RNA sequence: AGGAGGUAAAAAUGUAUAA
RNA sequence: GCUUGAGUCUCGUAGAGGGGGGUAGAAUUCCAGGUGUAGCGGUGAAAUGCGUAGAGAUCUGGAGGAAUACCGGUGGCGAAGGCGGCCCCCUGGACGAAGACUGACGCUCAGGUGCGAAAGCGUGGGGAGCAAACAGGAUUAGAUACCCUGGUAGUCCACGCCGUAAACGAUGUCGACUUGGAGGUUGUGCCCUUGAGGCGUGGCUUCCGGAGCUAACGCGUUAAGUCGACCGCCUGGGGAGUA
């Protein structure tokens, strides 16, 4: 219901599975989908085919809304980062900008030192 | 040997927002010394001129507020 | 620092010359104005320890100075002293 | 007797009120011989990035001479004061005119 | 100065004493000091109500001037005294009109300086003006709570009251413990800091420090015998029941605030 | 960034970003402090420049290619 | 020609005499 | 006596040199509220942990603390340790120009005095993130380790103390001399700045190489070459820089 027109997809990619959020013109979410949501977790789930399903798995579940015009706001290093967004392209809506918004800290807290 | 200033000599104003757009980089960074072939004296000046006018908000901190 | 203005006063005050700006008795009464001035500012931050090193150094050419001035001129030494108020 | 270029930026509302604004400064300073040399309105100009809320503000340039004295209450009365934001207050290098 | 007691005797080892050399050495001035008969913690009915308090040498109390209702008239700190009562120090302010009052002392003050109270006072340590013209994020002391009651918080030796936001009607501000209490905007403050922060250091060392003072012994409760406390009694040294306070209730661990009437005010609990 | 190419874009055609930072700050910043490493190999850095450098003027060789 | 992203679980030991 | 040693003054230039006080934005975390729904987070694979009490994702607002992307460069500065947002106040050292002046005032330095990263210690504040100890889950023959979710002292500030490091160009300081090349940085002079130049003259600094030297590797006008002044230090390893 609500009848929205426009949304800004929020693409959240991380070294480990694409979480996808399509919000509206203001923040509101709408619905979302996950790498693992989609079912397939473990290493499958940090692929760029995991973003591609993740996407589908977020084309539906925003009829009730019925979408046209999307702002695509990727966010993250992940290797979902780029494969998601030309799933939305044949999803069958209108991606009017895409805009990046990674958090680059300025040299702000100390990173952790996980590994070796 | 791609300068501008070295050849119109003057203390750099970050007045001059005009200019200091060419300097920056679309996200809002600063183009380096590598790229433009500025004389290393007048890149510190810039960097003081650009930090300046990105404290008045005549210069972007980044893409987005 | 030392200002331009206190610093023809002194020269004016100790040289032989209006332009005798090289004679021992000037430099040491030079330097002596110096440290009188860095008091203040190693009064209140205490903890500024590399101007610290400035004022340590000119300290030991003074040293040097009245060391040189003494063996040469006993009599010259003995005036400049009590003009310029030191060594206790 | 050094040299500064003030620069501070004002809430809109009282841009409305601005010109009784310098003209308090511009006393304070002449009040202690010191020499005023630029005195460009800037206007109403758009910011870049919102300052906590205003998409829109407006500048004052000053390029004053004056004493040390003087000049660090003068800066105290931009602090205490809710219309005045950002101050900049810079050194000597010679005070300039025409500037812009 | 926190000056170290030289080791003389055993009792005088470890008495790291605060001798400030600018407080006025002499006679207190006369016309505002009225006497203060103690009460060693015995109410009406003369039974002792709050323990430890007795003995102690003889206080005169000092009549310090809070609620600061002078307005738009300049005063001249003439010097700082001591003052047994409380842990700051008092100054003895002299205002343009001839008339001497006493305020505590904020540690930006020396013998000489010049305050004054009022709506029209300027931003400086020892003003004391209203919370509605007071820079929201300033360094405040001497709180009042109702408009001209008279002043009741941080009132005690290096203590400041940070003023977080400024909500219209409402000053959000925040006590030294933790709270972040919300008060009425017209209510007097003053700013600055409460001098005489060496208090902390100040180490009694021997029992007579503590003694002459006012605080009495205090005796355990796995000393007393099981008629007289909730703890104690035991063959020897024996605890085994929740420490409590002497009349049955749960302490070291049991909220007890309770007023409901003032909730409406707090907005942040200390943690 | 951004990007809009307005009308006939019809592709991602943003490969600018990668021209910026995008990955290069973010594999960078993920964890390591290091607070020291970077001058090492920063100077192992500008040391293999040098290596091309010596190389490019020891190209003038036959080797018949 | 010049720069960036992505690529690697576990696996211990061998005494004491030869030019 | 003299001036080429050393030092002072006049005018300028560059600089993360030091101390004190303000201030801006980005980001993590937390708290309050809206939307919204089954996973999230994590790894080589997992699990502990978080999550139908409604997280993660997203947005509005607010609280805080520490660090200051890009500039940034074998780039600069300090005697060394070291020092990087921006602004002000106080202040040291270097370098140059063209003159003036003092007239050996110089060099080194046992003992002595001062400075001296990080860790640690005392007292008083602060505590986002990170993180010894420690707990839990994995991996493992076992894992008191690497890996993972959490997490305290500490990391921060003020005031004192500690005086060690591969405190390293493993090269003590100072002066003189002995072919070159490519740079970076910062001055300055001359000619037509006619035009991003041309030709010089100084400091600092990187790299490559000749003679020479070295056991060789390599060092090479900022020497480990050729000489001088002075000080520190070594005399097989282990025992031990310990009793």
């Amino acid at each position: 219901r609500k009848q929205v027109s426009d949304g800004v997809a929020h693409i959240h990619a991380s070294f480990n599975n694409t979480i996808v959020t399509i919000t509206d013109r203001q923040g509101n979410a709408l619905g979302w989908a996950t790498a693992g949501g989609s079912g397939f977790r473990g290493s499958r789930k940090s692929t760029p085919f995991a973003a591609q399903v993740a996407a589908e798995r977020c084309a539906d579940a925003v009829k009730e809304y019925g979408i046209k015009n999307l702002e695509v706001m990727v966010k993250g290093p992940g290797p979902g980062r780029e494969s998601t967004i030309r799933a939305l392209n044949a999803a069958g809506f209108r991606i009017t900008n895409i805009t990046d918004v990674t958090p680059i800290p300025h040299n702000g807290c100390r990173p952790p030192k996980k590994r070796r | 040997f791609c300068r501008f200033t070295a050849e119109g000599v003057q203390e750099i104003d970050y007045k001059d927002i005009a200019t200091l757009k060419n300097y920056i980089t679309e996200s809002g960074k600063i183009v380096p010394s590598r790229i433009t072939g500025t004389r290393a004296k007048y890149q510190r000046q810039l960097a003081r001129a650009i930090k300046r006018a990105r404290y008045l908000s005549l210069l972007p901190y980044t893409d987005r507020h | 620092s030392l200002s331009t203005e206190a610093t023809a006063k002194i020269v004016s005050e100790f040289g032989r010359d209006a332009n005798d700006t090289g004679s021992t008795e000037v430099q040491v009464a030079l330097l002596t104005a110096q440290i009188n001035h860095l008091q203040g500012h190693f009064a209140e931050h205490k903890k500024d320890h590399h101007s610290r090193r400035g004022l340590l150094r000119m300290v030991s050419q003074r040293r040097k100075l009245l060391d040189y001035l003494k063996r040469k001129d006993v009599a010259r030494y003995t005036q400049l002293i009590e003009r310029l108020g030191l060594r206790r | 007797m050094r040299h500064y270029e003030i620069v501070f930026m004002v809430h809109p509302d009282q841009s409305e009120q601005v010109p009784g604004m310098i003209e308090r400064y511009t006393a304070a300073i002449t009040g202690a011989e010191g020499k005023i040399h630029r005195l460009e309105d800037w206007g109403r100009r758009q910011l870049a990035y919102p300052i906590n809320k205003l998409h829109k503000a407006h500048y004052v340039l000053m390029n004053v001479e004056a004493p040390q004295e003087v000049i660090d209450e003068l800066e105290t009365t931009f602090r205490f004061n809710d219309a005045v934001i950002r101050s900049m207050v810079m050194r000597t290098k010679h005070a300039v005119t025409e500037a812009s | 100065a926190v000056v170290k007691c030289k080791p003389t005797s055993p009792g005088r080892r470890h008495v790291v004493k605060v001798v400030n050399p600018e407080l006025h050495k002499g006679k207190p001035f006369a016309p505002l000091l009225e006497k203060n008969s103690k009460s060693g913690g015995r109410n009406n009915n003369g039974r002792i109500t709050t323990r430890h308090i007795g003995g102690g040498h003889k206080q005169a109390y000092r009549i310090v001037d809070f609620k600061r209702n002078k307005d738009g008239i300049p005063a001249v700190v003439e010097r700082l005294e001591y003052d047994p009562n409380r842990s700051a120090n008092i100054a003895l302010v002299l205002y343009k009109d001839g008339e001497r009052r006493y305020i505590l002392a904020p540690k930006g003050l020396k013998a000489g300086d010049q305050i004054q109270s009022g709506v029209d006072a300027a931003i400086k340590p020892g003003n004391t003006l209203p919370m509605r013209n007071i820079p929201v994020g300033s360094t405040v002391h001497n709180v009042e709570m109702k408009p001209g009651k008279g002043g009741q918080l941080a009132r005690s030796a290096g203590t400041y009251v940070q003023i977080v936001a400024r909500d219209g009607a409402y000053v959000t501000l925040r006590l030294r413990s933790g709270e972040m209490r919300k008060v009425e905007a017209d209510c007097r403050a003053t700013l600055g800091e409460v001098g005489n922060a060496e208090h902390m250091l100040r180490v009694l060392g021997k029992a007579g420090a503590a003694r002459w003072r006012g605080v009495r012994p205090t005796v355990r409760g796995t000393a007393m015998n099981p008629v007289d406390h909730p703890h104690g009694g035991g063959e020897g040294r024996n605890f085994g029941k929740h420490p409590v306070t002497p009349w049955g209730v749960q302490t070291k661990g049991k909220k007890t605030r309770s007023n409901k009437r003032t909730d409406k005010f707090i907005v942040r609990r200390r943690s | 960034i951004k990007v809009r190419e307005n009308e006939p874009f019809d592709v991602a055609l943003r490969r600018f970003k990668r021209s910026c930072e995008k990955a290069g700050v973010l594999a960078e910043v993920r964890r390591r402090e290091f607070y020291e490493k970077p001058t090492t190999e920063r100077k192992r850095a500008k040391a293999s420049a040098v290596k091309r450098h010596a190389k490019k003027l020891a190209r003038e060789n036959a080797r018949r290619t």
